[PDB]
């Protein structure tokens, strides 16, 4: 029936202004309070504004006054949010979302987007540095592949074109010196490997690098 | 403005389990109430406005109670889809405002941690990088203290851990250390141990080994 389109991931450098973007489709959009959120990880959401497309009339907060600024089209049944000034505190997800109650609005929203992804960082797209690990052999084995020094997310890792999909744990990314760098398991018992191959296939298309591994031990 | 305050941040229940959430506001809201849902996988969506009326479309496990201040949410019968992040939200006055959160877990029995140690293969000990890594799969309670005691010495400045979310298969935590260097620091200690102090039995799972060997 409803539903709202957020962009994709976007990012930027601090100091500079970012265009988000909320189109909607299934009702009508020129006659309902659309409103945008922010959420940081360590705390829960806030609210950072609303409008009324029809005559696009906004009410912001005081926090946000001056920092975002909303618009919307009407052919394009698109909502916008447009922030500025940029640091490291606005670096976040956010989401567009309509309020219930058709003309007048209500106390409660209805239907949200997916969010759009905001990141901020002075630097360029690069490439990881994809490493072999080994212990040195059991009954039970772990192995994996680690990535190092690439920016931006995502990175797809896939066990011999993802024959594998068992014991696996491909550990969410962190963060050093403003570069990304995660890590991944494999879990095998002793006599599958070093027996049989066991590779693991990495992609980065931000960089457009694809990057297969086949591990040996010392 | 108006603060919402939600009882807790992260709970435990089973399948079935009846279990409730509870806001609270800072002062009256006349009933003005909302509640939502926010999977990991990004999408969020409504269960509940004005503090228990359904909205088109949600089964009838989910209902509603509000009053005042003390607000609340309940499911008298839980599924697995039901996982995720539940929010409040205040319909009284601007601005709106939410809850802190409350994430959801399943409790099951404690579990030690499958422990494996990598020293830095040769392909980066050449580039001058030198990366121990230390991965603690399969375990319970989130809450892990680890350290490295290199030739028995506490040392942070050069780990850098993650978390995964509760595993979709069996409701397990896993955790990745990875402790960077430079080579000539290196190649200046020998012993290097992952302690991973974890409640499941007193004993530190130690998980040790000697560059000379
Ligand atoms: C910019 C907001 C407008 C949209 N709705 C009609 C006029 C304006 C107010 C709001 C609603 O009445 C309302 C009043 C008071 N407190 C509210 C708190 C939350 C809420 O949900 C969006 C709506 C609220």
């Amino acid at each position: 029936a409803v539903q709202l389109q957020e962009s994709g991931t976007v990012l930027a450098r601090p100091g500079a202004s970012v265009k988000m973007s909320c189109k909607a489709s299934g009702y009508t959009f020129t006659s309902y309070w659309m409103h945008w959120v922010k959420q940081r990880p360590g705390q829960g959401l806030e609210w950072i504004g609303a409008i009324y497309p029809g005559n696009s009339d906004t009410s912001y907060n005081q926090k946000f006054k001056g920092k975002a600024k909303l618009t919307a089209v009407t052919s394009t049944s698109t909502a916008y949010m447009e922030l500025s000034s940029l640091t490291n505190e606005d670096s976040a997800v956010y989401y567009c979302t309509r309020e219930r109650g058709l003309y007048y609005g209500s106390s409660s929203f209805d239907y949200w987007g997916q969010g759009t992804t905001l990141t901020v960082s002075s630097a360029e797209t690069t490439p990881p540095s994809v490493y072999p690990l080994a212990p040195g052999t059991s009954s039970m084995v772990t192995l994996g592949c680690l990535v190092k020094g690439y920016f931006p997310e995502p990175v797809t890792v896939t066990w011999n074109s993802g024959s594998l999909s068992s014991g696996v744990h491909t550990f969410p990314a962190v963060l050093q010196s403003d570069l990304y760098t995660l890590s991944s398991s494999v879990t095998v018992p002793s006599s599958t490997w070093p027996s049989q191959t066991v590779t693991c296939n990495v992609a980065h298309p931000a960089s457009s690098t694809k990057v297969d591994k086949k591990i040996v031990p010392r | 403005d108006i603060v919402m305050t939600q009882t807790t941040s992260s709970l435990s229940a089973s399948l079935g389990d009846r279990v409730t959430i509870s806001c609270r506001a800072s002062q009256d809201i006349s009933n003005y109430l909302s509640w939502y849902q926010q999977k990991p996988d990004g999408t969020v969506k409504v269960l509940i406005y004005y503090t228990s009326k359904l909205h088109s479309g949600v089964p009838s496990r989910f209902s509603g109670s509000g009053s005042g201040t003390d607000y609340s949410l309940t499911i008298s019968n839980l599924e697995q889809e039901d996982i995720a992040t539940y929010f409040c939200q205040q319909g009284n006055t601007l601005p709106p405002t939410f809850g802190g959160g409350t994430k959801l877990e399943i409790k099951r029995a404690d579990a030690a941690p499958t422990v494996s140690i990598f020293p830095p293969s040769s392909e980066q000990l050449t580039s001058g990088g030198a990366s121990v890594v230390c991965f603690l799969n399969n375990f319970y309670p989130k809450d892990i203290n680890v350290k490295w005691k290199i030739d028995g010495s506490e040392r942070q400045n050069g780990v850098l851990n993650s978390w995964t979310d509760q595993d979709s298969k069996d409701s397990t935590y896993s955790m990745s250390s990875t402790l960077t260097l430079t080579k000539d620091e290196y190649e200046r200690h020998n012993s290097y141990t992952c302690e991973a102090t974890h409640k499941t039995s007193t004993s530190p799972i130690v998980k040790s080994f000697n560059r000379n060997e």
